[PDB]
């Protein structure tokens, strides 16, 4: 089931986020950091291990896609590229983002960061580096994700997803 | 001067270029200047890795002065003696400086230090004439002696040793590199060690393959003769992972590689190196020599 | 009042949104692999850019104005204190930096006369 | 009230995005000129919209509590702003010339040390 | 120890304990075995400022770079902050940036969360060596924009201060022009994007305008015949804004722009268009209704009361720039 950003209608001032990865505990902690504070708009969090997403007739709009990647394991990579085949190209227009964890510890980074940099640059998608283990870094990434959600969801008048993509674009 | 072009070259150093293919080392006998007894003492021993900034005003002549200075520092810290020796034949090129050994003998050697650089020219290409570039240090002995020697070197030559670390990518590459090497006498089956990431100490998988089976699988996944390529390493790892999952339905790919041992040499992430066969020894150094540069740059 | 008209217009644009949703849904979504993803995404992006450019090219009562004005004066009065406090903090910071600058200038002065007199003495000696 | 108008605005942007998506259903320099042009036209549109709306607001205020508190606060705080601004202006004026003199003297000192070192090695 | 302990007819380094001693023995100084103690000893910094020696440059580069690496890896804090503060203090001297810090910041910026040592990081970007605006953007300014578009508004004001300090340092060093022009265009794009982003918050607008005042004096401060004009979005947002100090500093900035223009094609046309725009907006203004209420609490000519309230920049602008009514 290929996911589409333009399937249904969203709720009244409602925003949704999707997190796809392997480490369930890290996803739960990241969602806890997400919902530590709530803005004016209500927020829904979805966590999944792989794509295509399980079928559900009651699925609301998923306005943001975030893939967590650990440089500690190639298994998370293979998961990401296998899951990437179950989403349309329209999500790639600023509705998709990549968050790499553990990049600071160069000794613990199994795969080289050049690989994920090339992967992100190939699809022209934003790339973010953070460490979920550290509480401060996790919190900072928490307001970062909340506010990028606010930008992409259309809550603030003036910009869209393609605008922020042209903002967050890398030179090469 | 050198600083400006050095800034430019590390500005050009970005994680954008493809990883170049590496030439498989061939069976090479020990060089004539290489003393078999000295390397035999060096080989079949455990070594800890250290990366070093280039020496400032280092002379190979006043070795006795260095020995007595280290002895004075040691007795100041406190039936032992410090011996300096010069070792020939283990430089990658003529550009690479001469290598030397330092030993602690209790008047029975207890602590050994090796300073070397093989095929390391990028550091030598960005250095002035005063400095000596031997960024590779191998330590074998008590940690207290290593700390004391490091303190003396920091005070003397204005440099530090940094504990060099090896990631899973580099360790898998070097594993493929030595499994590409041809060994006449398979005296040690290849063996890999893993560690599941968990705060309490958990299972540590050790996976061993018979040398004949390993060589056959390698030659099956060997495409470019005399060269190793990233696709070869990736398919090697993928075949091992597929075999493991077929056996046990366990994704070994979600585990950290921590130690790789083969017939010729063995490496550990913390910086442990064991060397058995001299025929590829020199080439070994060259590879790990690049890592020192990659830590300096 | 104006609120009822705003609600009616909101319902109208909700109807327009539903119309657009059911209009767009009759398209095969997409399918891309690694090789041809880049060109496809570039084409989709340029199409969307042209569409939104064309769309943007195509493009109350006193009580609400008074309430919004009161709100904005309250916001300004309640947030100017941060910018003021920054203004003092930078004022004393610049004063301290200026004092340090005069200190360094003074020191390098006698440095200069000492260097010049030493150079002259060496020149005269030789 | 405020929730109603913010929902209205969000629905407006959503409708505009959906219209753009349905219209788009039918190199790099071209794309670059595209964001340039859209930025220019959008900036002009917001300039015009904000100008008209809060110019109407200004006229409504002209047609016409805590207002005295707000006005005295703004007066005093803006006076403090200008005092700080003047202080910063004079401080920066001093900083410019002192740093320029410092740089010129640094160049002169570097040249002097170079020449004295060269001649000192010269008699040696 | 973060700073190595110093170990020594050249003058001995230990005997160097007074300023006159350095004055007398500057010529016969000897380089230390380790120069880390040079950082906290200003006496050796005086000789370092002019030594211009190649080997000591590499020796200090490797020293400080490996020190920064080990401190950063050991951090994951107060001692690290103090060491970086000492490095920044030394960087204030020598009137030029270091390269070890530059390499460290390049390496750590992509991994940077934005809050570990933000105070320390943002003061190093101020002292960045002059370079063409074609290599730093792919490696440095991309992650800077990544943080800027997503971090706090106060962090935006912070990076604005950092970049304006960088611009000041670059102009000071130079006193080529394409690089600074591109930098100004890039920072202006960031400015307008964030000004839209924060629902038009004047807190960032103050930093925008202060930065632009620092920019507006290139020709008269560094003898560089280059003037860059701020985007019309900021122009219209600030000119007809609801804050009086905003009006003050806009009057000041257009006065400075006119002074720079008359000091030395499309730029003049846009400047004239802006002058017509504000002269149409000016001689009323909602921002002055406060004063008007005071005028009701307390006289055909009421501009003198406004002037006594402290709008001296307004006198400067309306007397020496517009020239339509030169007399007060």
């Amino acid at each position: 089931s290929v996911l589409r950003p333009l399937d249904k209608l969203p709720g009244l001032n409602t925003a949704t986020i999707l997190l796809v990865g392997t480490e369930d505990a890290l996803l739960q902690q990241l969602a806890d950091s997400m919902l530590k504070e709530d803005c004016a708009s209500e927020l829904k969090v979805h966590l999944a291990k792989s794509l295509p997403l399980p079928s559900s007739v009651n699925r609301p709009r998923i306005d943001l896609i975030v893939f967590v990647v650990n440089l500690h394991s190639k298994y998370s990579l293979q998961n990401t590229e296998e899951s990437l085949r179950h989403v349309d190209a329209s999500f790639f227009l600023g509705k998709v983002c990549f968050l790499a964890t553990g990049a600071g510890r160069e000794s613990h980074c199994s795969i080289h960061r050049h690989t994920v940099v090339k992967l992100a640059h190939t699809y022209q998608s934003p790339l973010l580096y953070c460490d979920l283990e550290v509480e401060g870094f996790r919190a900072t990434m928490a307001q970062r994700l909340v506010r990028v959600l606010q930008i992409c969801a259309g809550h603030v008048p003036g910009v869209s997803a393609l605008n922020l993509l042209s903002l967050l674009r890398s030179s090469e | 001067p050198l600083q400006k072009r050095l800034e430019s070259v590390r500005k050009q150093s970005s994680f954008i270029l493809t990883p170049p293919r590496r030439k498989i080392p061939q069976c090479s006998q020990l060089q004539e200047d290489v003393d078999p007894q000295k390397v035999a003492f060096l080989l079949h021993k455990q070594w800890t890795l250290y990366s070093l900034t280039p020496l400032y005003k280092f002379s190979y002549s006043n070795l006795k002065e260095y020995s007595r200075l280290l002895n004075a520092f040691i007795v100041a810290e406190k039936n032992i003696k410090v011996i300096f020796s010069t070792l020939l034949g283990m430089k990658g090129t003529q550009r690479d400086p001469e290598a030397f050994l330092v030993q602690i003998v209790s008047k029975k050697v207890l602590w050994t230090g090796w300073f070397c650089c093989v095929f390391g020219d990028s550091l030598l290409e960005t250095v002035s004439e005063d400095f000596t570039c031997l960024p590779l240090f191998l330590a074998n002995g008590a940690e207290s002696n290593t700390a004391i020697i490091g303190t003396w070197f920091q005070k003397t030559f204005d440099c530090y040793f940094s504990p060099l670390a090896i990631n899973a990518f580099n360790l898998s590459w070097m594993a493929a590199m030595w499994t590409a090497c041809k060994m006449d006498h398979y005296v040690a089956t290849t063996e890999f060690l893993w560690s599941v990431p968990c705060s309490p100490q958990s299972l540590d998988i050790s996976f061993a393959i018979h040398p004949e089976d390993a060589k056959a699988l390698w030659d099956s996944v060997h495409k470019t003769p005399g060269e190793v390529t990233q696709e070869e390493v990736d398919l090697f790892m993928d075949c091992l992972y597929s075999h493991f999952h077929r056996h046990f339905k366990i994704h070994l790919s979600a585990t950290r590689l921590v130690r790789v041992s083969t017939s010729v040499a063995s490496a550990h992430t913390d910086g442990k190196i064991k060397i058995l066969c001299h025929k590829y020894l020199i080439g070994v150094l060259a590879y790990l020599t690049e890592l020192a540069i990659f830590q300096i740059e | 009042n104006t609120e009822e008209e705003l609600i009616r217009e909101c319902e109208e644009m909700w109807k327009d949104m539903e119309e657009c949703q059911n209009k767009l849904s009759l398209i095969g979504t997409e399918t891309l692999t690694d090789s041809n993803a880049q060109l496809s995404l570039l084409i989709m992006q340029v199409k969307c850019l042209t569409a939104e450019l064309s769309q943007w090219q195509k493009k109350l009562t006193e009580d609400v104005l008074i309430t919004l004005g009161k709100e904005e004066f309250q916001k300004l009065r309640q947030d100017l204190e941060m910018v003021l406090s920054t203004k003092e903090s930078k004022n004393e910071k610049l004063k301290e930096d200026l004092e340090r600058e005069q200190r360094w200038l003074d020191e390098q002065q006698q440095i200069m006369e000492s260097l010049n007199v030493l150079h002259s003495e060496l020149k005269n000696k030789v | 009230m405020t929730l109603l108008l913010r929902l209205r605005a969000q629905t407006k942007q959503q409708l505009l995005e959906y219209k753009s998506m349905v219209d788009a259903s039918e190199i790099e320099a071209k794309i670059e000129d595209l964001e340039n042009e859209i930025e220019e036209v959008k900036v002009a549109f917001e300039i015009k919209k904000l100008a008209l709306d809060r110019m109407r607001l200004s006229t409504a205020l002209k047609k016409n509590s805590v207002l005295m508190d707000n006005m005295k606060h703004l007066l005093e705080l803006n006076k403090l702003i200008m005092k700080s601004q003047q202080e910063s202006w004079d401080l920066e004026e001093k900083l410019l010339d002192i740093r320029k003199k410092r740089l010129q003297l640094k160049q002169a000192s570097e040249s002097k040390l170079l020449e004295i070192q060269t001649e000192k090695n010269k008699q040696k | 120890s973060v700073i190595p302990v110093l170990n020594s007819g050249s003058f001995p380094l230990e005997q160097l304990q007074s300023f006159p001693q350095l004055l007398q023995n500057i010529h016969c100084l000897e380089l230390p075995s380790q120069m880390g103690s040079v950082l906290n000893n200003s006496l050796l910094l005086h000789y370092i400022n002019c030594v211009r020696d190649e080997p000591v440059l590499l020796r200090f580069y490797y020293w400080l770079s490996q020190t920064l690496q080990e401190e950063c890896i050991w951090y994951k804090g107060k001692e690290f902050t103090n060491f970086l503060d000492t490095i920044i203090r030394a960087e204030c001297f020598l009137q030029e940036g270091f390269y070890s810090c530059e390499a460290f910041l390049y390496k750590s910026l992509p991994l940077w969360d934005g809050l570990c040592c933000r105070s320390q990081f943002l003061q190093l970007v101020s002292w960045i060596p002059f370079s063409s605006f074609s290599e730093v953007k792919p490696l440095l300014f991309d992650h800077l924009a990544q943080l800027f578009f997503t971090s706090t508004i106060y962090f935006k004001c912070s990076v604005l201060q950092s970049l304006k300090e960088l611009l000041q340092n670059w102009l000071l060093w130079l006193s080529s022009m394409n690089s600074v022009s591109k930098l100004i265009h890039y920072v202006g794009w960031l400015s307008t994007t964030a000004m839209r982003l924060e629902s038009n918050n004047t807190f960032l607008l103050h930093f925008i305008l202060d930065f632009y005042e620092k920019v507006c004096d290139i020709y008269i401060n560094y003898n560089l015949p280059l003037v860059v004009l701020f985007p019309p979005g900021i122009f219209y947002s600030a000119l007809l804004s609801l804050d009086t100090s905003i009006l003050n500093q806009l009057c000041f900035i257009m006065h400075r722009y006119r002074k720079n223009l008359t000091a030395a094609s499309k730029t003049y046309q846009e400047f004239n268009h802006y002058l017509t725009s504000m002269v149409g907006c000016l001689w009323h203004h909602p921002s002055f209704l406060s004063y008007a209420v005071s005028f009701l609490l307390q006289w055909s000519w009421y501009l003198d009361y406004l002037f006594s309230q402290g709008l001296q920049g307004l006198k400067l602008f309306i007397r020496s720039s517009v020239h339509h009514s030169s007399i007060p």
